[PDB]
């Protein structure tokens, strides 16, 4: 067990609906909801 | 006014710093009343109250 804990808050209005990720082009990465 | 939650806000103004005495207070938001001391709590980094 390991807790998370909060580091930035912006404040901008914008909507976010989909995401992307970048690589520098072996990268594994787990997405949950 | 009600676009982009509010960023540009005016001055917020202090004052001095009592203890171990009966006075309203307000910090940073918290309104109450009562008498502060210091006190030996450790908090985390992040933690306000
Ligand atoms: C969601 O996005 C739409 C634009 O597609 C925008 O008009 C709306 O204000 C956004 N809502 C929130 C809560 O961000």
């Amino acid at each position: 067990f390991s807790a998370l804990e909060p580091l930035v808050d912006l404040p901008i209005g914008i909507n976010i609906t989909r995401f992307q990720t970048l690589l520098a082009l072996a990268a594994a990465y787990y997405v949950g909801y | 006014l009600l676009h982009a939650p509010a960023t540009v806000c005016g001055p917020k103004k202090s004052t001095n710093l009592v203890k171990n005495k009966c006075v309203n207070f307000n910090f940073n938001g918290l309104t109450g009343t009562g008498v502060l001391t210091e006190s030996n709590k450790k908090f985390l980094p992040f933690q306000q109250f």
